[PDB]
């Protein structure tokens, strides 16, 4: 069963890489949402207040 | 410091590119599982 | 150990499906953030400039 | 072309529905691992 | 191969925990985007209309 | 009811904290796979 164990190991390694790419996506989604937040806080909120 | 519209577009395209890489890794994992 | 190998295989298949559903979620999060981007670029930025 | 508020709501509910499906697949994976 | 089966099981358990943490992240990203949506719908859209 | 700026900051930091925990679980999974 050494061959099947090695296949399972390599499949999980690929799944782990899939999760790492999702982790990268989420990190950039944070950057994107923070950008929208900063713009609202700095440009739109004062505009409404004045 | 909000990103300018160009830089915002670069970030969105990076999110999409990494999502596409993620889908390829799942395809490869599923292919290996099929060979067991 | 054939039974345990088959269980590990089916568990990873389920984890892979979990990652695919997260991938769908992220794709729609991009659509949602792009929508907010388009609205800011088209409606709010000119409004402030004029 | 920004989504109208109705379509935006449809997209947010789809994100949530897919997140809920993801959690079910993890529960099933964990249950299979428990049977080993 | 009992030792290798147990290792594969524990690796997938850790990958599953990684996916659960991503699931938590996505849930809070929904909250964050909904917040931006609510603010636009309630404060900016009427402001433009009037 | 839109979150106030403080609460919005709390949510963003929670997203980041959970992303960081996710990366640690992957490191541990990869370490176990290396021991096979």
């Amino acid at each position: 069963a050494r061959s099947d164990i090695e296949k399972l190991k390599e499949a999980i390694r690929d799944t782990n890489k899939a999760v790492q790419s999702v982790q990268s996506s989420i990190g950039n989604l944070i950057v994107a949402i923070k950008s929208v937040q900063d713009y609202v806080n700095k440009e739109i909120v004062p505009s409404i207040a004045r | 410091v909000a990103l300018d519209p160009f830089d915002f577009s670069i970030v969105l395209n990076k999110i999409k590119s990494q999502l596409e890489e993620s889908k390829e890794w799942i395809r490869r994992s599923n292919k290996i599982l099929d060979s067991i």
